[PDB]
């Protein structure tokens, strides 16, 4: 669970301030932490009556 | 037009709205809708 | 008189007696049954009705005097409390004649209500005639000689208003078992939360009993999909499953040939269509092969006409 990433310490951006990280974009162009989601949906016919 | 395809024994069919769920030969009721021939274009980027 | 004898009963009136005019409750025999009503009193002497007409022309009919009466129906009055005595035992006429041989099939309350009809009571009141004899005749020694006495009482009482008249027969009664998957499905429904359901009274018993005889015809009854798969999908009657088509293969095969008019019979319209998927598969079976006959069958029902009966009763 997780993946081996290159990680530098230093205040270059700024924006490395208050919980947020600096993102090599190369990696993530290759396809680092790229990942696969799949959702199920559930569906059934339903009986109103007997017949219905 | 609408393919089916049984759950392990390999069956190629289709079912209608006049049968139930049910794989033709095997027996099966675990049956899955066969995918589309139908070309999906990517970006592989 | 019912309406598949009505010009029958008409027909007698013209052919024995011209000189009785006559009238059917109909269009002929909202003002024009009002000039019908003109004159169909002095001019017109017998008035006929269909019983289901009643009650459409009942506002100027149930209030003038009448004399003689006479209902040809003797199944459609059965026990009281219904529109039967509604729109019937409130006549004014103490002449009152039913002509049916089957007015007793179900239970004496019905013969109660079918002699209130004719007499005002002889014997008494719905409460008075069940509690003289309702239970004893059901239970019943202890109960027969004092039963005996109570109804020959009752057989005295009532004889004088009814009137009683009366090749070979073979019955053969075969006794088919329940197939593994008609065992199946007999367990798997007779353990359930339904027929507890409709035990303790939310439902009516009338509709526990009609699944389980839907199961006994043929397993492939008691689908949810019955419609949608009845008369399109070629599986659905199938063979050998009901635990009675052998018997009716055999025994429907043992005339085939043999060239014995034989008549088949159900009670619902439902395994018509299970029968006749059957009987389509054996009629495929036999032409493509030799040496055999068309089965030929048809079926007839409520969803035919009125118009057709007797032809398919005749051909
Ligand atoms: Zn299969």
């Amino acid at each position: 669970a997780g993946q081996n990433a290159i990680v530098a310490i230093a205040c270059y951006s700024g924006y490395n301030q208050e919980d947020s990280m600096i993102m090599n974009q190369s990696s993530i162009d290759r396809g680092l932490f790229r990942s696969l989601f799949f959702r199920s949906y559930m569906d059934q016919e339903k009986r109103f009556g007997i017949s219905i | 037009g609408v393919k089916y395809t049984c759950g392990a024994c390999a069956h190629n069919f289709s079912l209608n709205k006049s049968d139930p769920v049910r794989c033709k030969e095997c027996g099966h009721r675990v049956i899955y809708k066969a995918r589309t021939k139908r070309m999906i274009q990517f970006d592989a980027r | 008189c019912p309406a598949t004898v009505l010009r029958q009963w008409c027909n007698e009136f013209h052919r024995w007696w011209p000189p009785l005019r006559v009238v059917i409750l109909h269009a002929i025999g909202e003002s024009r049954v009002k000039e019908l009503i003109d004159s169909v009193f002095t001019r017109g002497h017998v008035i006929i009705t269909t019983y289901v007409g009643l009650r459409i022309y009942s506002k100027h009919l149930l209030k003038r005097d009448w004399g003689y009466a006479i209902l040809d129906e003797g199944h459609k009055i059965r026990n009281p409390n219904s529109d039967i005595s509604l729109t019937c035992k409130q006549l004014r006429t103490p002449n009152r004649v039913i002509l049916s041989g089957t007015p007793i099939q179900n239970n004496l309350t019905e013969l109660w209500s079918l002699f209130d009809f004719i007499f005002p009571g002889r014997l008494g009141t719905l409460p008075v005639f069940q509690n003289q004899f309702a239970i004893p005749i059901n239970v019943g020694n202890l109960q027969v000689q004092v039963g005996y006495k109570c109804a020959v009482t009752l057989k005295d009482l009532i004889s004088p208003y009814l009137l009683r008249r009366v090749p070979k027969k073979s019955e053969m009664v075969l006794f088919c078992k329940l197939t593994a998957p008609q065992h199946a499905l007999y367990e798997k429904f007779l353990r359930s939360d339904e027929l507890s359901r409709i035990l303790q009274g939310k439902r009516q018993v009338l509709y526990g009993i009609d699944i389980l005889r839907k199961i006994c015809n043929h397993p492939d009854l008691v689908d949810v999909h019955a419609k949608r798969r009845s008369k399109k999908d070629p599986t659905y009657g199938s063979a050998s499953k009901s635990g009675k088509m052998q018997v009716v293969k055999k025994l429907l095969e043992l005339w085939k040939s043999q060239g014995h008019k034989t008549l088949l019979f159900t009670q619902t319209r439902q395994m018509l269509d299970i029968l006749e998927s059957f009987l389509e598969r054996l009629n495929a079976k036999g032409a493509e092969e030799e040496d055999f006959v068309p089965f030929k069958f048809l079926r007839m029902d409520g969803t035919t006409s009125i118009g057709v009966r007797q032809s398919l009763v005749d051909v």
